[PDB]
């Protein structure tokens, strides 16, 4: 799903008005690496880049706990 | 009573003054 | 009431999260705990 | 003055559901000694385990022949080698192995221990290679 | 702190009787207060004899020193002798500004030897002439007091319950109430609405603790005990139908009906002094007796006046410390609730936990204030309590000489002691441990600290502008919230950096950085403001 | 707990003999080849009895000693 | 990977674990993925270009070919 | 809710035995008659886009922060017109200063 | 330097032990054990004494 408005009631960012329906306002980035992202589109793509940094850590921790539980169920 | 002197800071600082002065040898 | 001799020191601690007080029982999804990896190795968990 | 490093505390949160008069005589209970076993060994032609030295069991005969070769000093090979591995693996490949893999398959409660003795110089050897 | 929160009325009741006097006497009062107090820079004891000469940096550092400066205390002690038949006797003593104490300097602060020091001096003193400082020098290392993130005090935080484990509660709200600047002591309400229908009112501060009042009860201790004006203060109108005020009138009649087990003898008691006295039963300390105080008019009289000044000082002190102030304290808790009823319809969604505009950053001063509060007390008062009793245990009331009271005072703050503040607060600057025990009991520490780790002046100065949340006891468990609060929230952009963060493990995202231009603010001119919002003509008070 | 005996001492183990340090590529060696530094190689050792099929072979290592590779330092 | 990844390496000195090693745990058994039963090892990287570029049929110099010195300095 | 006239107290409803009947803690009864019969209710998809936002749609044409279309005012005829999306249902709002409400919400 | 819970378990899927006996036992803490084998309590043996 896109970004959600967590700015404020309806608003995505400081940078969009509230309720507004530019689709780059819910993180459609216009623009390429090599052209250069804007400052709302480095934003955007921070949320994207953070939020797969936090899936990694969690994968980690997350299947631990069920390697060892299914280690010991299945290892005799 | 040197190691509480010998360490502090301001006497490397005297003492620096005192080798461009030439008040005392340069080496220890 | 304006006594100060025994008042509660955790009071003076002003509280830093919301709900500080509740016990929660699971547990934490970021833990090295049932990962047996040695802590100067853990630069193999690291991303590129 | 203020501690720190505390022990913490430990939390189990579970249970586990595990699913003529009489006295106390010593022998009737208690023999937390076994009852000595009786070997069987199933004859040549009733045994159903491979013929073909699993991985494992060629590996074990391997280092166990080279364990004995590197407290002893004698072989059956004529080509002679530097390493007691190198020479307990070609006698392992010349068939010439002084050892036996007894495989068991069964503990009788009868005090039985139901084995079956397979020769490695007449099994067929893994790739090991 | 020391002078306006700092004092000291507590009373003793002996069982000395060596002397008619003595005998007569079962009691003594002690209260002192301090007027003077003063940080000054660092002294160093050259040869153990020595007149204390200035103790730079970098001698603290190479050898192991704390760069702590002196703390000079003066004290007016009051000692008051209790006896039968109404009888009082007043022994006062001023004590000299005194010094057994030393408060960690910051590199850098207006008490640090090199706060003005020119850049040359301090090259060739040892310091480093570009670095900006802002760090602790404690037992041979350098210590960082990071950026605190707390929550918005003055503030109603509302969220569901959603933790999934003791479900009998529905929405909670909480609202830390601060009487003032930074560094007055905070008091926490918490409101719970209940599964049953109840709406129970639970304060934590100094002298209340996990004790659940009924909202009603709360509102008719202040008079007022008419059902009619609790439902007027809470949903602001009776007689505006609306299909929101029906919810709200409704669901507050079913908490005014729900019989909890507790508050059971004064729930439908429409007495005002006997639910104060109730409360303060409850709740205040050293009163074991329920039955022998009450045949005493006077010692009902004490209870409670006490228990008025207690409710006075802790329910919403930013409303006010002054009893005329409690109608207009009713009047905000009313509207506390109303929010979060008004919340309960789904009309307003739970606070952002992760949003920044309800949080602040608390760096150097208030974490240390927080942490020298609790450890001022513990290692200055009791050790001075403690003294004082045995004092009288040793000397007769009216025996006592203005000397000997002295003696008292300073001595007890010397003995195996010597040093415990300097030593508790550095133990607080190293920790910064979420989980510390302090004269044995489970407080949490909320100084954010961090060694300074100088891989390079960038490293430094990144240390010095990061944002700790600093997860304390009952942290995150497994749930959406390991992942929100981690996440770059549409609130960072401007003050947070949106890219920095840890790149690996627990720590990914867990501390934040201060972006290039924020700054954080101090306590302003609040009552300035406040006048000329009084003096405003477009803005009608409360009353 | 993982610190606990069961956990830590039980289910695994401190080993001698044994080292570590940071992997790097070596396109020159074998996929079953690893580069061993040789200061490693001198400090790990390798348990070889004395017989009469190897004394000729262990002589070398028994000369050189600590004071040249390949050597030895220990002889029971 | 190479980006600061420490491993263990330990030399078996007893006479049983090291015919083990060499016979039982070498890693030409881990070639085929016990997971998911295909090969583990390959190219990587610089040489599945390499294996391209080596084997592709026209450079933009001209067709891929190489004189006798350079084909004998492949190997 | 029914307030005794004497305690001002909340007063328990009481349904014995044919009729409504208050009763407060003092003992006073009030009885009920007709309007008083309506013990609890329910009505779905009500309650929104009325009183939820009433406060924020009369200040929307104030707020800086509120997007904006190009689209003439009836009334004052404004070049320019306050754009408002509530609810799951995506009701669009048009407000202006002048008051003007395109008679939704 | 620790072969932990899971170096044991892929030794373990390797089939290894001797490996694992080798690190375990003889790299480690490795001791002998006596066992009364008539009343299964550790029993006091001694051959030098
Ligand atoms: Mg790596
Ligand atoms: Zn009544
Ligand atoms: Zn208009």
């Amino acid at each position: 799903q896109r970004i959600q408005p967590q700015f404020s009631f309806g608003r995505t960012l400081v940078y969009y008005p509230r309720f507004a329906l530019e689709a780059q306002a819910y993180g459609f980035i216009c623009n390429s690496y090599i052209a250069g992202l804007t400052s709302p589109e480095f934003i955007f793509g921070e949320m994207n880049g953070r939020f797969d940094l936090i899936n990694k850590a969690l994968s980690t921790s997350s299947t631990g706990y069920a390697n060892r539980k299914a280690i010991f169920g299945l290892q005799s | 009573l040197l190691t509480e002197i010998l360490l502090d800071p301001m006497y490397d600082y005297a003492a620096t003054v005192a080798r461009i002065d030439g008040s005392i040898p340069m080496h220890k | 009431g304006e006594d100060s001799s025994m008042d509660d020191i955790s009071a003076y601690s002003s509280p830093g999260l919301f709900g500080e007080d509740i016990i929660d029982r699971l547990d934490d999804p970021f833990s090295i705990e049932d990962v047996d990896i040695s802590l100067d190795v853990l630069d193999n968990l690291a991303p590129q | 003055l203020i501690m720190d490093d505390l022990v913490e505390e430990y939390v189990e949160t579970e249970e586990e559901n595990l699913v003529e008069i009489v006295e106390s005589p010593s022998i009737c209970e208690g023999f937390v000694q076994a009852s000595s076993q009786t070997l069987v060994i199933i004859p040549d032609n009733e045994r159903i385990t491979s013929n073909v030295l699993t991985t494992f069991e060629a590996t074990r005969l391997v280092a166990v022949r080279a364990q004995q070769l590197a407290i002893n000093g004698s072989t059956m090979l004529k080509k002679k080698y530097s390493s007691p591995i190198d020479i307990a693996k070609q006698e392992l490949f010349n068939r010439k192995i002084p050892l036996l893999v007894m495989r068991c398959i069964k503990v009788t409660p009868e005090g039985q221990k139901i084995v079956e003795i397979w020769n490695p110089r007449e099994m067929g050897i893994p790739l090991l290679d | 702190i020391v002078k306006q929160m700092f004092n000291v009325d507590i009373t003793y009741k002996d069982q000395r009787d060596h002397t008619e006097i003595d005998k007569l006497r079962e009691s003594v009062q002690i209260q002192f207060n301090f007027t003077d107090v003063n940080i000054e820079r660092p002294q160093h004891r050259n040869y153990s004899q020595g007149n204390k000469i200035n103790l730079l940096p970098n001698k603290a550092r190479l050898c192991g020193l704390s760069y702590s400066g002196p703390v000079n205390l003066a004290a007016e002690v009051i000692l008051t002798a209790h006896y039968s038949n109404g009888r009082q006797e007043v022994k006062r003593a001023s004590i000299p500004p005194f010094q057994v104490s030393t408060f960690p300097i910051m590199r850098g602060s207006n008490r640090c030897h090199t706060h003005h020091l020119s850049k040359t001096a301090k090259k060739e003193i040892g310091e480093d002439p570009n670095e900006p400082g802002g760090y602790f020098i404690a037992r041979g290392g350098e210590w960082v007091v990071d950026l605190l993130e707390n929550i918005r005090f003055n503030t109603l935080h509302i969220h569901y319950h959603t933790m999934q484990q003791g479900n009998n509660e529905i929405i909670r709200g909480e609202f830390i109430s601060q009487p003032g600047g930074a560094f007055e002591n905070s008091s926490q309400i918490i409101i719970r609405y209940m599964t049953t229908g109840a709406i129970t009112i639970e304060i934590n501060s100094t002298k209340f603790s996990k004790l659940r009042i009924p909202w009603y009860l709360i509102f008719r201790m202040f008079g007022m005990t008419g059902d009619d004006s609790i439902i007027e203060q809470v949903v602001f109108d009776l007689e505006s139908n609306s299909l929101v005020n029906t919810f709200m009138i409704e669901i507050l009649e079913k908490s005014i009906h729900v019989l909890d087990p507790i508050f059971q003898p004064v729930q439908h008691e429409l007495n005002r002094e006997k639910i104060i006295q109730f409360l303060s039963e409850k709740v205040s300390k050293f009163v074991s007796n329920p039955s022998a105080y009450k045949s005493d008019e006077n010692a009902v009289q004490y209870l409670n006046e006490r228990q008025l000044t207690i409710l006075d000082k802790i329910l919403l002190p930013h409303m006010g410390q002054t009893a005329d102030t409690r109608v207009r304290k009713l009047r905000f808790l009313g509207l506390l609730i109303h929010k979060i009823l008004l919340v309960i319809m789904n009309v307003f969604p739970p606070t952002d936990r992760d949003s920044y505009r309800t949080k602040r950053v608390h760096g150097s001063g208030v974490s240390l204030a927080k942490a020298f509060k609790a450890i001022f007390n513990t290692s200055v008062i009791a050790p001075i309590i403690n003294g004082f009793k045995e004092l009288l245990k040793q000397t007769a009331f009216e025996e006592l000489t203005q000397r000997n009271i002295i003696e008292a005072f300073s001595a007890a703050l010397s003995k195996n002691t010597a040093s415990d503040l300097n030593r508790s607060m550095e133990q607080s600057i190293i920790s910064g441990n979420k989980t510390i025990m302090v004269r044995q009991r489970p407080i949490v520490n909320r100084v954010s600290t961090q060694s300074l780790e100088r891989k390079n002046l960038l490293n430094t100065i990144s240390a010095l502008r990061t944002v700790n949340t600093h997860n304390t006891t009952n942290a995150s468990k497994q749930t959406e919230r390991a992942d929100m609060m981690r996440r770059v929230h549409a609130s960072y952009p401007g003050y947070i950096c949106v890219a920095q963060s840890a790149d690996t493990g627990e720590k990914v995202g867990m501390s934040k950085q201060l972006a290039i231009t924020a700054n954080v603010c101090t306590a302003g001119e609040v009552l300035s403001l406040k006048q000329r919002l009084l003096s405003d003509p477009a803005i009608q008070q409360l009353a | 707990r993982k610190e606990g005996r069961i956990r830590k001492s039980l289910l695994g183990s401190q080993v001698w003999s044994i080292s570590r340090s940071t992997i790097c590529g070596n396109s020159d060696l074998h996929l079953d080849e690893v580069g061993y530094p040789i200061s490693f190689a001198r400090t790990l050792q390798v348990a070889e009895t004395v017989q009469h099929y190897n004394i000729n072979r262990l002589m070398p290592y028994f000369l050189n000693g600590k004071r040249q590779y390949p050597g030895c330092s220990r002889v029971y | 990977d190479f980006d600061g990844d420490q491993m263990n390496l330990w030399v078996p000195w007893s006479v049983m674990s090291r015919v083990e090693a060499e016979l039982l745990c070498s890693v030409r058994n881990w070639f085929i993925s016990t997971k998911s039963s295909g090969p583990v090892n390959g190219q990587v990287q610089d040489s599945t270009v390499g294996s391209f570029l080596l084997t592709r049929t026209n450079t933009p110099m001209g067709k891929n070919v190489m004189n006798k010195l350079h084909a004998m300095g492949l190997f | 809710m029914k307030i005794c006239k004497a305690c001002s107290s909340c007063m328990v409803r009481t349904y014995v035995d044919g009729n409504i009947i208050f009763r407060c803690s003092c003992g006073e009864s009030v009885q009920g008659d007709s309007q008083n019969l309506l013990v609890s209710s329910k009505v779905y998809h009500t309650g929104e886009m009325e009183d939820k936002y009433k406060i924020f749609i009369k200040n929307a044409p104030f707020d800086p922060t509120n997007c904006q279309i190009k689209k003439d005012c009836p009334n004052c005829h404004l070049d320019y017109l306050t754009q408002i999306c509530i609810g799951s249902q995506k009701i669009i709002i048009l407000v202006c200063r002048c008051g003007y409400m395109s008679n939704r919400g | 330097l620790r072969l932990g819970e899971m170096e044991h378990w892929v030794l373990t899927a390797q089939g290894a032990m001797q490996t694992i006996i080798e690190k375990s036992h003889d790299d480690s803490d490795g001791c002998i054990s006596y066992i009364c084998r008539n009343c299964g309590e550790p029993a006091i043996y001694n051959a030098s004494h």
